[PDB]
RNA sequence: GGUGAAAUGCGAAGACCCUGACUGGACGAGCGGAAGCGAAGGCUGUGCUCUUGGACUAAUGUUGCGAUGAAGGACGAAGGCUAGAGGAUCGAAAUCGAUUAGAUACCGUUUUAGUUCUAGCAGUAAACGAUGCCGACUGGACGGGACAGUGUGUGUUGUCCAUGAGAAAUCUUGAGUAUGCGGGUUCUGGGGAUAGUAUGCUCGCAAGAGUGAAACUUGAAGAGAUUGACGGAAGGACACCACA
């Protein structure tokens, strides 16, 4: 109590309790709990539409080597007692991401859009390091820049031909299981040998659902 | 005194300013001093209540890498960096990016 | 209460030189465990404990 | 932190109260919550310094936290707090010369500290002074241990009950 | 059981512990070590960071939540990146409270190309 | 919130903290290095386009068309100035609050010109490797960057050791090749201070830049290194006239 006494001038009961389900592609579809505060008799729940919340995917498939990946849903309906999530954004945690920068090796990037079968779009992160083969003794290993020009061009064609029109309960099925990161491992490793591809963030940029 | 003249710049002209993370003063960025360090994300002394509070069966606590700047002044006087003798002053150290583990 | 037998003295590390970081062994089911003590202690003393489980190193 | 000194109690026949501006409490340091064990005692005339070099009243050293705190008194400049008053004497131009506080929610301001470090959490004694509703001065009022004062101008009665110390934040 | 999280700033000055939802959008209990001292100086010390997870704890333990997943953050942008003092004083007040664990992260603000900052030149000379 | 610690100042018309949407200027982290490019000043998001350089490789063309360079010309950090546009952050000047013997300062609060873009003027820097340009000749060791070959070569470049040089510190494609003194061709200095000041002239909207004295004064001013003394300097040992 920082401040004299006086200077400068239960509504937790009566809350409610929803539950959060995500997509039925995973096997833990239960997530969590939401309160709500009943503004008004009748209360329009359309101030509850809208919300964001994520869930790791060692947790909604039970399984630990993939624990550093996560799923981003976006509330969309209600039903009864119960709220409903739609795909929304992916992500990797912090501390995984920061391991893969390696001082003295290159680092390279690109990105690109595509749009879903149903017109919602997407905006595409992917990543790649360079490898070093079995017998190194330089201290750097670096590419040259007009071959980083050429694996940028096969990482927006690997993009583009998995991920293009087609369903989004699929979209969820290859970025769970990295087939767009082992693509680009091969196709690219004929120009450089490359380590840690993968698929780095997702963002929704208009969603019809 | 020194045949750097306090600074790791060759055959260029102008090499680009940082702001120093402590004062926040301009310098170059090849004469700051610059460190990195990996930190667990919770101390040591708490591991053994971590492995009774946990719900999943298996649990790695994460780790952080960060990077640090400094300047002459600010280094110096945090007892980063020392005065060394005449000799000694030559020696650099490494990191080996070809170490087995 | 637990107990344990102190068999090596690492060093004394406290404050002003106050403290004594030292190595027990638990009796009841062997295990080595840091530990630091207060008292002058020496080798083959056994100490007392109420609960086991902090290294402190 | 500044902290304030009242005077309570519900008065009879008085006019104004003041300290002598020297006293024993209790204080307690912060980032620790140790107390310290023993009464100090906070004059106005002692001299001390702080870590920069000021010029304090008072100076301990914190032995958990490990470092020093001080204390010092302010004046509640005459401004706003005390007053000016006067009272009688021989035929000649005496007029005893006094100062008085205000009585704003049923108690007397009389004295005004800063603290750095430290924290007040009591205050054992004091010297009292009572001022009568006309013109008499008894100094050195002998209060009870029963909290209620009484001195008498010969006729009457001045007196006050449930008499106690505070110390509140400002 | 019933799970919440836990946004923990921590600087230089005044922890927060705030308890949220699962989506952050509805406030369980929020109490700032800072509200628990009376001294400016010791607003982010270890002492106040455990004189605020004792109140936050034995209010939402009776509220109904059991499981907390943390998140961590320092200052971030332009200013000092790193976690202060009563970080960590506080995170072990709360498991010994009763309450379990899940996830951790660290969630601070990166500038990827920042603003410009106070000091000029020269820098703060004290 | 910020401080050595606080004060001014912001907060029940709901701050701070957590969340869904938007707007705007500026900037381009990590990777990022004794790595690359440009005449120098300088230049790090991605994709297109118009322009540019040096090296390498070769039985291509030409045939001395070259080196240096008062006078002349173009470019040139940051701050400043003239017009329009723009306005996040930071911040001279001004202003209060502290500190102080006093602080028109260091530290802080309120708040500006400026900081950005387009079109120009101006012409200065510890614009530094404090190190003219071109040509001949000269030991080792461990590297990098480009091209070509196949166990090596050419152009560049970083570190470390001799010989030699130097007043020394130090220098290694030069600060080496003998006072044993001459390869071609320029600029600048001639004890200190007065003083880059007066005056004339050329240029500029201005702020100023370029060129550039004397009277009078004076025995040293200066470079590199040696041993001491001192530091509101850093370490390693110690001591119940130090702590625990
Ligand atoms: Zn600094």
């Amino acid at each position: 109590a920082i401040q004299p006494p006086g200077s400068y001038p239960n509504a937790f009961a009566r809350k409610e309790w929803y539950t959060l389900r995500s997509p039925s592609i995973f096997p833990n579809n239960i997530n969590g709990k939401t309160l709500m505060t009943k503004s008004a008799g009748k209360n329009s729940y359309m101030n509850m539409i809208g919300r964001r919340y994520d869930v790791n995917q060692a947790d909604l498939t039970g399984n630990n080597d993939v624990g550093h990946r996560k799923f981003i849903f976006k509330i969309g309906d209600i039903k009864g007692s119960e709220c409903v999530g739609f795909f929304d954004g992916m992500e990797l945690t912090s501390d995984k991401h920061k391991a893969m920068i390696k001082k003295w090796h290159t680092l390279i990037e690109a990105q690109k859009d595509i749009v879903a079968k149903d017109g919602s779009v997407f905006r595409v992160f992917v990543m790649g390091v360079t490898r070093r083969h079995p017998g190194y003794v330089k201290k750097t290993c670096y590419v040259k820049h007009s071959d980083e020009k050429k694996i940028r061009k096969i990482m927006f064609d690997v993009i583009e031909e998995e991920l293009s029109g087609c369903d989004v309960q699929k979209i969820m099925k290859k970025l769970a299981n990295e087939t767009v990161g082992k693509r680009i491992e091969e196709l690219g490793s004929e120009i450089f040998p490359l380590q840690n591809c993968c698929v780095r963030k997702v963002k929704t940029i208009k969603s019809h659902q | 005194m020194r045949r750097n003249h306090g600074r790791g710049k060759k055959n260029r002209g102008s090499a680009g300013s940082i702001q120093c993370d402590k004062c926040g003063s301009v310098t170059p960025k090849d004469k700051a001093i610059k460190r990195f360090r990996i930190q667990s994300l919770i101390e040591q002394a708490s591991f053994d209540d971590l492995k009774q509070a946990t719900i999943y069966d298996v649990f790695e606590v994460p780790r952080m890498g960060y990077k640090s700047q400094f300047c002459v002044s600010c280094a110096c006087h945090a007892k980063i960096v020392r005065v060394r003798s005449s000799q000694a002053r030559k020696i650099r150290y490494g990191f080996n990016p070809n170490r087995v583990a | 209460e637990f107990f344990g037998e102190v068999t090596h003295v690492l060093g004394r590390t406290g404050g002003s030189g106050l403290l004594t970081q030292v190595k027990m062994e638990l009796m009841h089911n062997k295990r080595t465990i840091q530990r630091a003590v207060k008292g002058p202690v020496a080798v083959g003393d056994i100490i007392e404990i109420l609960e086991c489980e902090r290294e402190h190193r | 932190m500044h902290f304030n000194i009242f005077v309570e109690g519900e008065f009879n026949n008085v006019k104004g109260v003041f300290i002598d501006q020297s006293y024993p409490l209790r204080i307690q340091c912060t980032n620790c919550g140790s107390p310290h064990e023993k009464s100090v005692v906070l004059s106005e005339d002692s001299v001390g310094e702080g870590d920069f070099g000021e010029k304090v009243n008072l100076g301990i050293t914190c032995r958990c936290c490990r470092r020093i705190m001080t204390l010092k008194i302010l004046k509640l400049k005459e401004g706003r707090e005390v007053k000016k008053h006067l009272l009688p004497t021989n035929f000649e131009d005496e007029f005893k010369e006094v100062w008085l506080s205000d009585m704003q929610k049923s108690r007397f301001l009389v004295s005004r500290i800063e603290t750095n470090g430290a924290e007040v959490t009591s205050i054992e004694s004091c010297i009292l002074n009572l001022v009568s509703n006309q013109d008499v001065l008894f100094t050195n009022v002998n209060f009870e241990d029963r909290t209620v004062a009484k001195c008498n101008n010969l006729n009457m009665i001045s007196s006050i009950i449930d008499f106690s110390l505070t110390v509140e934040l400002a | 059981e019933l799970a919440a999280v836990a946004h923990i700033k921590a600087t230089k000055n005044d922890t927060f512990v705030h308890i949220t939802d699962m989506t952050g959008s509805e406030t369980i209990a929020k109490i700032t070590g800072g509200m628990r001292v009376k001294a400016q100086r010791d607003e982010g010390s270890p002492y106040a960071a455990m004189l605020a997870a004792q109140d936050v704890a034995t209010k939402i333990l009776g509220r109904g939540v059991k499981v907390l997943h943390f998140k961590l953050r320092g200052a971030g942008g332009v200013k000092p990146m790193a976690l202060g003092p009563g970080a960590q004083t506080a995170i072990r007040t709360l498991i010994r409270a009763g309450l379990r664990v899940g996830r951790i992260e660290d969630v601070t603000p990166v500038a990827r190309d920042r603003v410009r900052k106070r000091g000029g030149h020269r820098g703060r000379r004290v």
